[PDB]
RNA sequence: AAUCAACUAGCCCUGAAAAUGGAUGGCGCUUAAGCGAGAGACCUAUACUCCGCCGUUGCGACAAGGUCGUAACGAGUAGGAAGGUCGUGGCGGUUGCGUUGAAGGCUGAGCGU
RNA sequence: CAACGUGAAUGCGAGGUCCAAGUGGGCCAUUUUUGGUAAGCAGAACUGGCGCUGUGGGAUGAACCAAACGUGGAGUUAAGGU
RNA sequence: ACCAUCUAGUAGCUGGUUCCUUCCGAAGUUUCCCUCAGGAUAGCUGGAUCUCAGGCAGUUAUAUUCGGUAAAGCUAAUGAUU
RNA sequence: GUGAAAUCGCUGGAGUGGAACCGGAGACAGUUGAUUACGCCGACGGCGUUGGCUGCUCGUUCUAGCCCGACAGUGUUGCGUCUUGCUGGCGGUAGUGGGUUCGUGGCGGCUAGCGUACGUCGGUGUGAAAGUCGACGACGUUUCCGACCCGUCUUGAAACACGGAUUGCGGAGUGCUUGUCUACUGCGAGUCAAAGGGUGUUAAAACCUUGCGGCGAA
């Protein structure tokens, strides 16, 4: 089944079009913004959804043009609200989450983990219906709002350090607090 | 164990079409039958001497034998690990012509048509081979009054 | 593992004659090197004939020889047959024949010889044609044997006229049931 | 070592005996190698951990086959005329007397093969 | 329209796609052999292609790469005249094989990605 | 002790292992089973066309 | 300064009782060494690529019941063929050894898949 | 008799005859399916297997996943894992 | 009963059936049999080879056909049935 | 006469935790070989082949940010159509300028197996003998990995299925009649000749001999 495989899914925007016939010598154009793996995945998912939605498929139809999009500003943080629709073992359901990130394919990654975390949801069963960005008063969830504060701080607690390159005995005693 | 009647299994491949009942139409006899002929068989139940075993119907014949109202046909019938030309005497109407010869022979009469056109015209030979649809070539597609329409996935309604 | 059928890798062949007739396997040296020097599809048949069994070789009738060199164009060619040549005792007049030949029976070889014919061996022919120029490659029926008689369809099957292995013949010797209308059903 | 005359080294496959299945447990059961028959035989359906059994691919080398270790190959002799053969070709075969010559011949046969410059791999045996 | 149904027929046995320039220039330099008389013979000389192609003016590698990436009038002596590559595991293993490449596996049409899966395989 | 037990599950591999023969090209040659009365007018016509 | 209600589904819990002592394979593991989504690398077949050798098959060269070259290949019960300067006992012939020690017997250096 | 000249893709050499062995208890699996409450039960269809078969993995296992085997070596992997 | 012989009685049944390498390599299915632990028969398999040097294929394409299963229907016939 | 195996006793060596045996790979013990050039071995370089790891550098595709302009908003500093910040699309790109993609690209570094366009060198061996060197190390010991008892019937056997305590010797597809096919030999419209006869004293052999008989020619 399709899979969210690869760090950092990527984003494509994919026009294609049912090919022009006798009765119809020309046809409506339609577009996608699709978050894949690499742009096979996203013609295939392409041909799914627009199979769903109209009377096409992939034989019939053909692919105008597949293109990548980039995230115009990576220095500038962003709260993402997702809706999207998934199946559970026993029915259908609509969801809405939030994410904080600096790419919106960042944040739908995001989306796919953690709705693979808490709800055992693989990425057969997620469609994402839309993705947008949220102003930092208009989002509606806990643990995004809470960092919505200029004066945010705190420490890091209980730190575990790993050793990394030496041996795995030591008489050095071990911190976990750092003041 | 099932019986081993000769219409065993027949009930509907020897049935008359729905509301194609009655009286046989006399093309089926006006039509020509020469041997060498490729035929199509499908028993019609409405006449019930010589008629084709139902392990031949749907299958298509070469005619070796042509009598005053029936026709031998050559059929080919797999038993195990050959094939074997049975020879079986159908009536008319268990017959029709079948178009998949008439094809070749009308497209052998195009080419050889083609072929002498162009040596008497003395143009270079042209190509009469068939060849597999190659894929689309390229081409441009204009947005004018066509502009993409952006779809997206549909959410989930209770359709009660 | 690879996805091919060994069934048919091997051929069967005669690389060398069967036979422990010095003479023979002599022959077969010499025109093994000729089909291989030469490279002449004359040679190679007749390195084939001489490596093959007495079954395929069947004897040649002075008559067909005869036959063969009253042919418009056949008059002063060699006629080459690796099959016994044997007398015919219903031909009448023997033409001028000129015969290269494994064995010549003594009635085929007096008459040959009688009309002014010519009986030359392989080797002989070696050096006459090398390359096999104006030659006739005959051979002797190889169908025309009393086993094959007995080959094809079994008798008691429909339309099958192979003989039967039968002890003797007469009318009490398998002639009642199944091969007359009167007993039972004939095929 | 090399052959005797060329370059080529010996290599041998395998230098342990194909010993037959079971005649470490059985006295009746000789070494000698016999292909086992039987349905369920382990050694021959070749089950891991199992005694290999003798195969072509096992073969030595065509132009080292048959080469004793010292590099030269055996030919047995039983007289002083056998000894002509071994003379053209001394620098690749070993004279070897048979077991059933006496010491009364072993005595020519080791003073021809000297003054023949032909090598024996038994000269110094059965002296009395 | 001929073969690619049997490209959908052996789709969960094999890995295909589009290949590029490099990828055919590579195969055929680094593992180019011909039949020659039933023989898998390699291609270490140009001579080689010449004696079986040549009355179809293939005369060189380079001819016999144009005639396989454009696919030319002699596409099918051209490709039939090669043996079958044999080519190497890839250096960095495989993905799934048991499912298709849009499933995050390696069976299926790559597209242009059979040419990354070959500069590890070649 | 049951001992009917029918079955195909072979027997379409067996039936492959040696290719499936197809029927020979000159089967449309002969004239058997035709129309005694045909054969009887080519026999006639046969007999009577001049060589030369 | 958020609260209330009804639902929903992830993990966890109850429902959850058997007889020799006992089984995620065991030890053990709790920001796991568990559950789900992922990433780098790494390990490992008689599989794939390449290199050597043996043999089979096909083809080929050579004045030879032989040698050599070359490409591909090598699972196997019942069963079928081929080769065996593998082994045993006679006969017609041929080659030799032997009371300075044959057959037989015990057992080191080798040869052959 | 005259002329015309090979008319989809891909692969590949093709055909013929004779003589004869063993077998004629099968079993398993995805899917379909009959009897039965069910059964590691009984009976069928297509295909693939085990039987006849080792090898890596599933702790163990005739059938499961990977992959089929001359005899050695180097490299890389499949399924499976660290 | 015992003794010798006919008698090495017959057995579709049980047990055994003795060297090595190489190559090829199955079947438990059809029909008939007082047939069901067995045979004959076809199939599957080996061997000998022979005739030749392009027509074939457990694959596609084109063209043309066959079918009454899944789905569908019962506000279409038959049969139920609120 | 010879005097095997099973089984058994002694002497010496070595192992010895609820089997023992066995295959693969070493080590030890032990056995055995050893004529400047040449053998038997090693090391370091070169070359060929198949590689493994790892860097720079150009370009290609798709794309920005920085920077400028207006507009809208606000997790906003300092003192309210304020200001400073910050964000968003939109319009610019001169300059600067990173991501992504891969090239019938260019230049490197480390290193493995196999073979020998081949070099530079060492150990040993040319009477013995000792030592040294080399190879094995085989039914001894010890380690690491693998390892269930064979034959048989069977869908399925290591089986809680049957035979098998051990060793020697013996032990089972034969003879003949009749068919058929195949291979080889002789002759060939023929072929083989029977009983018999004649002769043969290294005389049961060999040699010669058929109006007639067998099979074949309808």
């Amino acid at each position: 089944p399709t899979k969210a495989l690869g760090e950092t899914l990527n984003e494509y925007v994919v026009v294609g079009r049912k090919i022009p016939t006798e009765k119809e010598p020309v046809t409506p154009i339609w577009k996608m913004q699709i978050f894949a793996t690499n742009h096979v995945i996203a013609k295939s998912r392409f041909w799914y959804f627009v199979s769903m939605l109209r009377r096409v498929k992939k034989a019939n139809g053909e692919i105008l043009s597949i293109k990548q999009v980039f995230e115009k500003n990576p220095g500038t943080v962003k709260n993402y609200g997702v809706w999207l629709k998934y199946d559970s073992r026993t029915g259908h359901h609509n969801m809405y989450r939030e994410y904080r990130d600096t790419t919106v394919a960042g944040a739908v990654t995001q989306c796919y983990r953690d709705m693979g975390a808490r709800h055992r949801a693989q990425a057969d069963r997620i469609h994402i219906l839309k993705v947008q960005t949220v102003k930092a008063e208009d989002t509606k969830r806990a643990g995004i709002k809470m960092f919505h504060d200029a004066k945010i701080r705190f420490p890091l607690p209980h730190r575990v350090t790993k050793r990394k390159n030496l041996s795995v005995f030591t008489t050095a005693r071990q911190n976990t607090h750092f003041a | 164990t099932n019986s081993k009647g000769l219409r065993r299994g027949t009930r509907y491949m020897f049935a008359r079409d729905f509301r194609k009942h009655g009286v046989e139409h006399l093309s089926t006899y006006y039509t020509q039958y020469k041997r060498g002929d490729l035929v199509d068989i499908k028993t019609n139940g409405a006449f019930q001497k010589g008629m084709p075993f139902k392990a031949y119907h749907g299958r298509t014949g070469r005619i070796f034998n042509v009598t005053r109202g029936a026709v031998g046909i050559i059929v080919n019938k797999r038993v195990r690990g050959n094939i074997l030309p049975k020879r079986i005497n159908i009536r008319i109407e268990h017959i029709k012509p079948s178009k998949c010869r008439t094809d070749f022979l009308n497209r052998v009469k195009s080419n050889d048509e083609k072929r002498k056109a162009a040596k008497s015209a003395g143009q270079p030979v042209p190509a009469l081979k068939r060849l597999p649809v190659a894929p689309r070539g390229a081409h441009t597609v204009t947005t004018q009054n066509n502009e993409p329409e952006l779809l997206a996935p549909l959410r989930f309604e209770i359709v009660a | 593992g690879i996805d091919i059928n060994h069934k048919h890798d091997r051929v069967a062949r005669r690389t060398a004659p069967k036979s422990e007739n010095p003479y023979l396997r002599l022959l077969s040296k010499l025109y093994a090197f000729l089909a291989r020097r030469t490279g002449e599809k004359f040679n190679a048949i007749v390195l084939k004939r001489l490596r093959m069994s007495r079954r395929n070789r069947q004897p040649l009738s002075l008559a067909k020889l005869a036959r063969a060199v009253q042919k418009a164009g056949n008059e002063n060619k060699t006629v080459v047959t690796l099959s016994t040549v044997t007398d015919d005792a219903r031909l009448y007049t023997v033409p001028k024949i000129s015969v290269a030949a494994l064995h010549v029976t003594e009635g085929a070889r007096a008459r040959i010889l009688a009309a002014g014919g010519e009986i030359i061996t392989l080797d002989q022919l070696a050096l006459k044609s090398p390359k096999g120029e104006n030659t006739v490659f005959l051979q002797g029926p190889r169908s025309a044997r009393e086993a094959e008689k007995h080959f094809g369809p079994a008798p008691g099957v429909p339309h099958s006229h192979t003989k039967p292995y039968v002890r003797s013949k007469g009318r009490k010797f398998e002639r009642a049931r199944g091969r007359r209308a009167s007993r039972a059903y004939k095929n | 070592v090399h052959v005797s005359g060329t370059k080529v080294k010996v290599v041998k496959k395998k230098l342990t005996k194909f010993k037959r299945h079971e005649s470490d447990r059985y006295r009746r059961v000789a070494p000698s190698w016999r292909k086992p028959k039987g349905i369920d035989n382990r050694v021959r359906r070749r089950f891991r951990g199992m005694r290999a059994m003798p195969t072509i691919g096992h073969g030595s080398d065509r132009r080292t086959r048959f080469v004793l270790p010292n590099g030269y190959k055996k030919v047995l002799v039983q007289n002083v005329k056998d000894l002509d053969m071994l003379l053209m070709q001394s620098y690749k075969y070993i004279g070897e007397i048979g077991h059933g010559v006496s010491a009364k011949s072993r005595k020519g046969i080791v003073e021809r093969a000297a003054q023949l410059n032909i090598k024996l791999t038994n000269g110094n045996a059965r002296l009395r | 329209k001929a073969t690619l149904p049997l490209l959908r027929i052996i789709e969960p046995y094999v890995a295909w796609g589009y290949p590029n320039n490099k990828t055919i220039h590579d195969l055929l330099y680094k593992r180019g052999y011909a039949k020659v008389d039933g023989n898998r013979v390699p291609i270490t000389d140009n001579t080689i292609v010449e004696q079986s192609l040549g009355k179809f003016n293939i005369i060189c590698l380079e001819d016999l790469a144009h005639e396989i990436a454009t696919v030319g009038p002699h596409f099918k002596e051209a490709t039939n005249f090669l043996w079958p590559f044999k080519l190497n595991n890839p250096t960095g293993g495989w993905t799934k094989k048991t499912n298709h490449f849009v499933e995050g596996g390696d069976f299926g049409n790559r597209e242009d990605q059979i040419n990354n899966l070959l500069r590890k395989m070649v | 002790a049951k001992s009917k037990n029918h079955t195909n599950h072979n027997q379409n591999k067996k039936a492959h292992r040696n290719g499936i023969t197809k029927p020979k090209k000159h089967i449309f040659l002969s004239m058997k089973g035709v129309d005694a009365k045909f054969i009887k007018n080519l026999r006639f016509s046969r007999k009577n066309n001049k060589r030369q």
